[PDB]
C-alpha cells in the first residue's frame, strides 16, 4: 500500500509574495532608544543610539545622537536598513551559498528555472525581530553590547 | 590543533608583534613576553564575547497572545 | 500536555438579580 | 560551521616533535632473553 | 615589510572595496568593532600587509576612499564593516561629476588630488616597504575613470618601481547604463597601457551570466557580484599574506604575465562556482577545478577565447592539494588544446601554491589570464566610439571644459596601436 | 474526561448550602 | 475580535467602511483541568 | 549636501507646487504645520529631507521654493490653505496686476517691477545651501506669467550663476484643445530662452495626459488637481536618487550627460508607469519586464507625438522598487529586439540605468494604487520636432494677417522679434532634422 | 574499470530507471541520502561501476535523465529515490513529440542533443575506463522512440568500440494505446539494427500475463510491471558488480550470443517468480529452477519460442550452487528439446555463476536467449504498418516536419530484409 500502489495527485510548489506584508504594515515603524558603552576599550565612551525596526519587511536601521561639543563627523546613520543578525557577526557565507528559491536545472530561455521539491542545503540564518526585542534586553548589534 | 607561537621564538624575526598591546598593558618591550600577552588578551576578549553571546541566546521569547487582524485594527 | 474542560447552562427558578446569586469558585490550594 | 583545520601549514604538518602487536614483540623479548642469558 | 595600498574611487569602487574589506575581515577574524577574533595565530601574522595598527589593539585598514559625490561615503560608512574605517581617510568633494571623464580628470580633479595625495603619502611612509598600489574603480563614470587615472598619472611619477594593479570595470555593449560611455573608457585606457603594471578586466554582463546559469541565483544583488570580484582579489594575495607550499606574489606573476610592456591586460576566473543545491553532489578535487577553470562559461570577463590564443595562463591555488595532480592536468590543458595557445612560448602556465584555503571552503584556486581574445573587447569599443565620434555628438560637454579635440584623435590612435600589434602577435610563427 | 471530582479536578464551580 | 479582512490593497480601495464592519448577560458553569499523558 | 530650489511662477505653477509639495510632505512624514510628529516616526535620516526641507532650530522645517505669480488671488489661496503655517510668508511672491495672457506685458512692463524681489529671495534661498544641484523651474507658455515673467527670469539667472543647472517643467499648448487664442504669439516668444537659457525641458501638454487617465484611470471627468498629481509623481521620481539611498544613484547631472548630445537639443520626452487604479491594480501582475514596455506605447506618452514616426536618440530609465538587476537587463534586451522601436545610427548604446530602493508613496484620496515597483523615462527623441511645426503652421497663418499685435506693440515690442523667433524655431526644426539623417 | 552510464529517455524509461535504480541501491545499501548504510564489506567493493564518488561518503548515480517534458522529471523526481540523482544530469525540453517519431527526432530532438551529449561526456570523462552505456526507453513513444534513437545513432560515432545495450519496450499489437504506434516502431527498429551490440525486447501484455497467473496479483500497477523489470537489469550485471566461481561480463555474453551482426534481439527471462500462497509448496532447487524459465508462460517477450529454433541460449545464475547440477540441468534441456534448439551450433547454452545470491533470498537466475520466435514480433507490424501506410493515414503530421516519403519504404524495406534473413537461418542445414 505504502510504495507499490500508492498515487499523488498534485506536486508540490512553494510560493513566496512580500506584498502582504507591504500593504499591511507599510509606514509602521517600531523606535527604540539604546545605549552602548565604550569606556572599557580605551578611548571609549557612552554612546545614544536610536533603534528603527520596519515592520514592511523585518529590517532595523540604527541612528545616533551626538552631544554638543561631540568631535565626531556628525554621521547621518551607524547602520544602514537591513537584517540584523542575532547569534552575532555571521562568517561570510560563500558566493551564493545564500539563496531564496531551491532550483533543479536550467530549461536547457534566459528566464527558465525549475524549482526542486526537496530542499537539501539551506543556510540556517537567526534575526532579530519585534518578538524577540523588548525593554530590558541586550542586543549584540553585530558585536557590539 | 590550530597554530600556537611557542614561547622562545628567535630574536632576528621578521613576524608581526603587538608591540604597542604589550606597552599598553604591562612587562617590558621583549616579543617573548609580548606575544603571550596578547594571546590571552584574545583569548580574554573571546571569553566575553561567548559569554554575551549565550546571554543572548538565554533571552526567552514571549506569546503572541492575539490576532495580527486585531492589531491592525 | 493535555487540557479539558466542560460547561453547564444553569437557570435559576425566577428571574432574580443575577449577580448576587453567583455560584463560588473553589480552586486547589496545592 | 566552519573548521579548525582549515588553519594548516604544511611546515608544522609534515615536520612534528617525534612521539606491531604485544604478543609479538614479547615473544621477540623471550627471544632475545633466550639467546643472551643462553648457555 | 609587504604591504599593499588599496585605492578606492568611484561609486563601483567604494562598494566593490567594501565588499573586499568584509571579505579579507573574515580571512583575518577582524570584528565591526577593530578587534581580532580569530583562533590560530596564521590568521594574524601578516595583518600588516592590509591593516594598519592602531592602540588598544585596533586594526585599521590601509585604505583611502575618494569620490566627487559625498552620498557613496555615507553608505559605505554605515556598512556593516562601515565604523572600520577612518574619516581622515575619507576624501570627498561636493560636486559631482555627471559621468563626464573631462570634469573628473581636468576641472574638478584638479581640487581633490591634493588632499588625496597627502593621505597616500602619509599611509606610503606608515609603512616601511611597499610592494604597491591597489586601485578598483569603473571605466565608465566620471570619478574613477576620470580623477582616477589622474591620480595613476600623479603616483608613477612619485614611485616608479612600485607595482600597481588595477580590477578596473570594463562596460559591456550588449547592457549599458550610460550613454557617454564610449567617451570616458576611450579616454581611460589610454592612461592605462601608458601607466599600469597590471589590469584585470571585470564585466558586469558576465557576472549577470555567470549568476543566472552557474549559481542559479533568481535576485542577487550588486553585493553578490562584488562577492566575486572580492574573492578574486584575495584570491591574488592569498599566497603573500599566508605560507604556501610553492610561495609567489604580486611581482612573482607580474614579471611572468608581462612579456612585453603594452600587454597588462588580464582576464581573472574563480574555480568553486556551483549552485548551493547542488554543493553535496560535486566533489571538491583537483579535476573538477581545473575543468570548471578552463570553460568559457566561468570566466567574468565579456570575451571568448576560443577566438584567440592564450599568451600566458597563471593558476594560484588555495588549500594543500598535489602539485604533480596539479602539474599533470596544467600538462593536460596544454597538450590537448594546443591550437590555443602560442607556439612561440612552451610552458604557458604559472602555478602558486598557498596551504590556507578560504574560509568556509577546503580548496579554492584563482586563474588569471593574458590571451588574445581581449582584444575583441577594446575593438568594439572603436564600433562605438567612433560612429559617435563622427557626428561630433555629446562633444560639448568634454569641450566645454577646456580640452582640445585631438585628445580624442591619440586616445583612439593608441588603443588602434594597441589592437593592432595585438593582433600582430596572434599571427607571429615561432 | 472525568465526571468524578477527583484530584485531578482544579475549579469546583459550587453553592454554599447557605446560598 | 476583527472580522477577516479582504485582500489589503481592495480594503484600501474601498476605504473606511470595510474597516468600520470589523470590530453579565447569560450566567455558566465552567471547568478547565490540565493533565499531562 | 544635495539641495534643490524650486521658482515655481503663475497659476500653473503653483497649482503643481501645491501637489508636489504635499507629496514631499507625506514623502518625508513632515505634517502641515511643519514640525516632526514627535508621536510617529515613519522613516529616518535627516539628510533625506534636506534635498527639499531646511530645518531651523527650533525643529520645524522650512521648504525650499519660491511662489510667484502676477495675480493674487491664486497664491491667497495657499496663504489660507492647509499647508499656510508651513510655507514661509516671505517665500509667497505676489503681484498687483497679471500679464493677461500677454508675453511683452510680464517681460517689459510688469514683470521689471518685481524682478529686484524675487531675484534676492531666491540669492537666500541660495545662501542657505551649501552645495546646490540644480534649479526646478515650473511655469506655463500660454499664460503671460508664466511665459513672460518667466523668461526674464533664468535670463537674469543664467547671469548670476553660470554653472548651476536649470531644468525646465512647462506646459505647451495642446495640439487641438486650447484653453486661449493668443495662445502661439506667448508660445513662439518663449521658445528662444528655452534654447540659449536652458538645460533640460520636460514638454507635456494637458491633452495627452487627459487620454491616460482616462483609459487607464478610469476616471470619465478628470479635474486639474487629477493632473497635477501625476506630474508631481513625475519629479518625485526624478529626485528620488538624491533623497534615498539605491544601488545606483543617479544625480541631475548625470542624465544631464547622456541625454543632451548637442546644445540645442534639450527636449526629452518622459514616461510613468504604471499608473492604474487600484481595483486593476492587484488584479494584474506587476513586472519589471511589464513595466518597461508600458513605457514605450506611444498611448502613454505624455506629448502628442509617435515616436515611431521618429527615432529615439537619447534615453533615460529610473528604476524604483523591489527592482532586480537582470530584469532591468533582460527588459533592455527585449527591448533592443524589435524592429518597430528604432534608434539613431550614431548611438548603438542609449540607455541610462537608475535604481532606487524606496517604493513610490501614494497620496490618499488619490488615484494611483499602492504599487510595489514603478519606472520613470526620459527618451529624448526627434519626433516632438513634429509638435513645433503645427505651432508653427498656426503661428504663420494667424502671423498674416497681423491679427492681435497692437497689444504687444502697445506694450513696448519691436514686431521684428515676432519674425526672428520664428526664423529660430525653423532652425531648430531643421537641426532635428540633421539628426534624423543616417550616415 | 568497468563503468556503465545509464541513460533515461521517455516517461516509460524514467519510471523503469528510476525502479532499477531504486532496485541496485538497497543490494548495495544507499539510502535515499545518499550514505552506505550497508553491512557487509563486498556489498562497498564495487560501487564504481553504476555509482560516483561525492564528498561527504555521497554517492551518486551515472544516470542522465531526458525527455522533452519536463512534467514527468518533477514525478522522478518526487520519486523517493530521486535525492539521489545528480541535479544537473536533468535535461530537459519545454515542447514534447506527443508520440510523433517524426517530431522528437528530427524537429525538437535537435535543440536537446546538444545538451545531452556534453553532459554524457562528462560522465564519460569521468570515469578512466567504460565497459559501455545503458539506455530505458519505448519503442512506440515520442521522446524515447524519436530522439532516442537520434542518440544512439550519435553515440555510435564518437564511442564505436564501447557495448550498445537498449531494453527497449516492444509494443504489442493485442494491447495498443497508441494509433500511430508502428509509425513509430518501423522507423525506430531501423535505427536499432544498423546501431546497437543487443536489445532485449519487453513487451507490457507478457508482464501482464505473468502477473496474472504465475504470481496472480488481483492489481499490478506499472511498478510491479517496472519491478520484474528493475529484476532483469540486475540479472545482467550481478557477474560484472560481484565475484563468481565463473565471472563473465557484458562483452563475454555478447561476443558468444551474437552469431552475426545483424542478429541483436533477444529474450529474458527470470527465475524465482512465485506466488506469496505456493512459496510454502516449493523446493528451491537447480532443476526447479531450471524448469521455470524454459516453460514459455515465463517470458516477458510476447513470442512463443516453440513455433522456433533456438539460436543461442545464455542462463546467468544468482548464488551459491554445484557445478555439476547447473551442467546437467544444461545437459538435459539440451537434448530433450533437440528439435528447438539449431544443429550447426553445437553446445548451445552457455553458463555463469556468480556465488553472490541478492539479499533475502536463497538463489536467483537470469535467462537471456536468442530464438528464432522473434520474427513474428517483427512481421506482425509490418501487417499493421502495410495498412495504414497503404492509405497513407497519419502521413501528415510526419510528412509536417519536412521529411520525404521515402524513408518509409527503405525502414519497411530493411525490415522486411531482416526477417528474410532471420527466415533464412532457421531453415539452414547442417
Ligand atoms: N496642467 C495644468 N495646467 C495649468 C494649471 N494651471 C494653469 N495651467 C495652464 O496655464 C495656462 C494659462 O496660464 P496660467 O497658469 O493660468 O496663468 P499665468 O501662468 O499666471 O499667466 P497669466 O494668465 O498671464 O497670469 C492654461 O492654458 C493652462 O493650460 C494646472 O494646474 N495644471
Ligand atoms: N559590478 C559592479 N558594478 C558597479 C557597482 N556599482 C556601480 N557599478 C558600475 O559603475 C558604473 C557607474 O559608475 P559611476 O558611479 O558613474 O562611477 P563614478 O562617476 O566614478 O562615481 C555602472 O555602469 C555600474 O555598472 C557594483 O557594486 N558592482
Ligand atoms: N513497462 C512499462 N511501460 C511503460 C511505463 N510507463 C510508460 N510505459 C509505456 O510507454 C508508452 C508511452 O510512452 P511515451 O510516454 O509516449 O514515451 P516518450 O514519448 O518517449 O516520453 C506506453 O505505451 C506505455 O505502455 C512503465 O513504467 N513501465
Ligand atoms: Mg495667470
Amino acid at each position: 500500500r505504502e510504495t507499490l500502489e500508492f498515487v499523488d495527485p498534485f506536486r508540490p510548489y512553494q510560493s513566496f509574495d512580500t506584498l502582504k506584508r507591504f500593504i499591511q504594515y507599510d509606514g509602521k515603524v517600531l523606535r527604540f532608544f539604546c545605549l552602548w558603552d565604550d569606556s572599557t576599550s580605551l578611548f571609549g565612551d557612552r554612546r545614544e543610539f536610536v533603534l528603527h525596526y520596519f515592520l514592511c519587511d523585518g529590517t532595523v536601521e540604527i541612528r545616533e545622537v551626538l552631544p554638543s561639543n561631540s568631535g565626531r563627523d556628525a554621521m547621518s546613520s551607524f547602520l544602514r536598513r537591513g537584517k540584523l543578525p542575532k547569534y552575532g557577526p555571521p562568517g561570510i557565507y560563500q558566493p551564493g551559498q545564500i539563496t531564496d528559491r531551491a532550483v533543479l536545472n536550467v530549461y536547457g530561455r534566459a528566464d527558465g528555472y525549475l524549482l526542486d521539491k526537496y530542499q537539501l542545503g539551506k543556510v540556517e540564518q537567526d534575526f532579530y525581530t519585534d518578538q524577540d526585542l523588548s525593554i530590558g534586553a541586550t542586543i549584540n548589534v553585530w558585536g557590539r553590547k | 590543533k590550530t597554530f600556537m607561537r611557542k614561547l622562545p621564538i628567535t630574536p632576528g624575526y621578521c613576524g608581526f608583534i603587538p608591540w604597542l598591546s604589550c606597552q599598553e598593558s604591562s612587562s617590558e618591550d621583549r616579543m617573548n613576553p609580548c606575544v603571550k600577552a596578547f594571546q590571552e588578551r584574545t583569548q580574554r576578549y573571546k571569553e566575553d564575547q561567548q559569554g554575551l553571546n549565550c546571554s543572548v541566546a538565554n533571552t526567552p521569547p514571549l506569546k503572541p497572545i492575539c490576532s495580527e487582524d486585531t492589531v491592525l485594527w | 500536555p493535555v487540557v479539558q474542560e466542560c460547561y453547564q447552562p444553569f437557570h435559576l427558578p425566577g428571574y432574580r438579580y443575577l449577580n448576587a446569586w453567583r455560584p463560588s469558585v473553589f480552586h486547589k490550594i496545592a | 560551521h566552519v573548521d579548525l583545520d582549515i588553519y594548516q601549514s604544511s611546515y608544522m604538518v609534515d615536520y612534528k616533535p617525534f612521539g606491531v602487536t604485544p604478543q609479538e614483540q614479547a615473544k621477540l623479548d623471550a627471544q632475545l632473553q633466550s639467546k643472551e642469558f643462553y648457555q | 615589510m609587504r604591504e599593499i595600498v588599496h585605492l578606492q574611487a568611484g561609486q563601483c569602487g567604494n562598494q566593490i572595496g567594501a565588499k573586499f574589506w568584509e571579505v579579507i575581515s573574515d580571512e583575518h577574524g577582524i570584528d565591526p568593532t577593530g578587534t581580532y577574533h580569530g583562533d590560530s595565530d596564521l590568521q594574524l601574522e601578516r595583518i600588516n600587509v592590509y591593516y594598519n595598527e592602531a592602540t588598544g589593539g585596533k586594526y585599521v585598514p590601509r585604505a583611502v576612499l575618494v569620490d566627487l559625490e559625498p552620498g557613496t561615503m555615507d553608505s559605505v560608512r554605515s556598512g556593516p564593516f562601515g565604523q572600520i574605517f577612518r574619516p581622515d581617510n575619507f576624501v570627498f568633494g561636493q560636486s559631482g561629476a555627471g559621468n563626464n571623464w573631462a570634469k573628473g580628470h581636468y576641472t574638478e580633479g584638479a581640487e581633490l588630488v591634493d588632499s588625496v595625495l597627502d593621505v597616500v603619502r602619509k599611509e606610503a611612509e606608515s609603512c616601511d616597504c611597499l610592494q604597491g598600489f591597489q586601485l578598483t574603480h569603473s571605466l565608465g563614470g566620471g570619478t574613477g575613470s576620470g580623477m582616477g587615472t589622474l591620480l595613476i598619472s600623479k603616483i608613477r611619477e612619485e614611485y616608479p618601481d612600485r607595482i600597481m594593479n588595477t580590477f578596473s570595470v570594463v562596460p559591456s555593449p550588449k547592457v549599458s547604463d550610460t550613454v557617454v560611455e564610449p567617451y570616458n573608457a576611450t579616454l581611460s585606457v589610454h592612461q592605462l597601457v601608458e601607466n599600469t603594471d597590471e589590469t584585470y578586466c571585470i564585466d558586469n554582463e558576465a557576472l549577470y551570466d555567470i549568476c543566472f546559469r552557474t549559481l542559479k541565483l533568481t535576485t542577487p544583488t550588486y553585493g553578490d557580484l562584488n562577492h566575486l570580484v572580492s574573492a578574486t582579489m584575495s584570491g591574488v594575495t592569498t599566497c603573500l599574506r599566508f605560507p604556501g607550499q610553492l610561495n609567489a606574489d604580486l611581482r612573482k606573476l607580474a614579471v611572468n604575465m608581462v612579456p612585453f610592456p603594452r600587454l597588462h591586460f588580464f582576464m581573472p576566473g574563480f574555480a568553486p562556482l556551483t549552485s548551493r543545491g547542488s554543493q553535496q553532489y560535486r566533489a571538491l578535487t583537483v579535476p573538477e577545478l581545473t575543468q570548471q577553470m578552463f570553460d568559457a562559461k566561468n570566466m567574468m570577463a565579456a570575451c571568448d577565447p576560443r577566438h584567440g590564443r592564450y599568451l600566458t595562463v597563471a593558476a594560484v591555488f588555495r588549500g594543500r592539494m598535489s602539485m604533480k595532480e596539479v602539474d599533470e592536468q596544467m600538462l593536460n590543458v596544454q597538450n590537448k588544446n594546443s591550437s590555443y595557445f602560442v607556439e612561440w612560448i612552451p610552458n604557458n602556465v604559472k602555478t602558486a601554491v598557498c596551504d590556507i584555503p578560504p574560509r568556509g571552503l577546503k580548496m579554492s584556486a584563482t586563474f588569471i589570464g593574458n590571451s588574445t581574445a581581449i582584444q575583441e573587447l577594446f575593438k568594439r569599443i572603436s564600433e562605438q566610439f567612433t560612429a559617435m565620434f563622427r557626428r561630433k555628438a555629446f562633444l560639448h560637454w568634454y569641450t566645454g571644459e577646456g580640452m582640445d579635440e585631438m585628445e580624442f584623435t591619440e586616445a583612439e590612435s593608441n588603443m588602434n596601436d594597441l589592437v593592432s600589434e595585438y593582433q600582430q602577435y596572434q599571427d607571429a610563427t615561432a | 474526561m472525568l465526571p468524578f471530582v477527583s484530584n485531578r479536578t482544579t475549579f469546583f464551580t459550587r453553592y454554599t448550602p447557605d446560598d | 475580535e476583527a472580522r477577516d479582512l479582504g485582500h489589503p490593497g481592495l480594503l484600501l480601495a474601498y476605504g473606511e467602511e470595510a474597516w468600520k464592519d470589523a470590530a453579565n448577560n447569560q450566567l455558566y458553569h465552567c471547568r478547565r483541568d490540565e493533565y499531562l499523558p | 549636501m544635495r539641495e534643490c530650489i524650486s521658482i515655481h511662477v503663475g497659476q500653473a505653477g503653483v497649482q503643481i507646487g501645491n501637489a508636489c509639495w504635499e507629496l514631499y510632505c507625506l514623502e518625508h512624514g513632515i505634517q502641515p504645520d511643519g514640525q516632526m510628529p514627535s508621536d510617529k516616526t515613519i522613516g529616518g535620516g535627516d539628510d533625506s529631507f534636506n534635498t527639499f526641507f531646511s530645518e531651523t532650530g527650533a525643529g520645524k522645517h522650512v521648504p525650499r521654493a519660491v511662489f510667484v505669480d502676477l495675480e493674487p488671488t491664486v497664491v491667497d489661496e495657499v496663504r489660507t490653505g492647509t499647508y499656510r503655517q508651513l510655507f514661509h510668508p516671505e517665500q509667497l511672491i505676489t503681484g498687483k496686476e497679471d500679464a493677461a495672457n500677454n508675453y511683452a506685458r510680464g517681460h517689459y512692463t510688469i514683470g521689471k517691477e518685481i524682478v529686484d524681489l524675487v531675484l534676492d529671495r531666491i540669492r537666500k534661498l541660495a545662501d542657505l545651501c551649501t552645495g546646490l544641484q540644480g534649479f526646478l523651474i515650473f511655469h506655463s507658455f500660454g499664460g503671460g506669467t508664466g511665459s513672460g515673467f518667466a523668461s526674464l527670469l533664468m535670463e537674469r539667472l543664467s547671469v548670476d550663476y553660470g554653472k548651476k543647472s536649470k531644468l525646465e517643467f512647462a506646459i505647451y499648448p495642446a495640439p487641438q484643445v486650447s484653453t486661449a487664442v493668443v495662445e502661439p504669439y506667448n508660445s513662439i516668444l518663449t521658445t528662444h530662452t528655452t534654447l540659449e537659457h536652458s538645460d533640460c525641458a520636460f514638454m507635456v501638454d494637458n491633452e495627452a495626459i487627459y487620454d491616460i487617465c482616462r483609459r487607464n484611470l478610469d476616471i470619465e471627468r478628470p479635474t486639474y488637481t487629477n493632473l497635477n498629481r501625476l506630474i508631481g509623481q513625475i519629479v518625485s521620481s526624478i529626485t528620488a536618487s538624491l533623497r534615498f539611498d539605491g544601488a545606483l544613484n543617479v544625480d541631475l547631472t548625470e542624465f544631464q550627460t547622456n541625454l543632451v548630445p548637442y546644445p540645442r537639443i534639450h527636449f526629452p520626452l518622459a514616461t510613468y508607469a504604471p499608473v492604474i487604479s487600484a481595483e486593476k491594480a492587484y488584479h494584474e501582475q506587476l513586472s519589471v519586464a511589464e513595466i518597461t514596455n508600458a513605457c514605450f506605447e506611444p498611448a502613454n506618452q505624455m506629448v502628442k507625438c509617435d515616436p515611431r514616426h521618429g527615432k529615439y536618440m537619447a534615453c533615460c530609465m529610473l528604476y524604483r522598487g523591489d527592482v532586480v538587476p537582470k530584469d532591468v537587463n533582460a527588459a533592455i534586451a527585449t527591448i533592443k529586439t524589435k524592429r518597430t522601436i528604432q534608434f539613431v545610427d550614431w548611438c548603438p548604446t542609449g540607455f541610462k540605468v537608475g535604481i532606487n530602493y524606496q517604493p513610490p508613496t501614494v497620496v490618499p484620496g488619490g488615484d494611483l494604487a499602492k504599487v510595489q515597483r514603478a519606472v520613470c523615462m526620459l527618451s529624448n527623441t526627434t519626433a516632438i520636432a513634429e509638435a513645433w511645426a503645427r505651432l508653427d503652421h498656426k503661428f504663420d497663418l494667424m502671423y498674416a494677417k497681423r491679427a492681435f499685435v497692437h497689444w504687444y506693440v502697445g506694450e513696448g515690442m519691436e514686431e521684428g522679434e515676432f519674425s526672428e523667433a520664428r526664423e529660430d524655431l525653423a532652425a531648430l526644426e531643421k537641426d532635428y532634422e540633421e539628426v534624423g539623417v543616417d550616415s
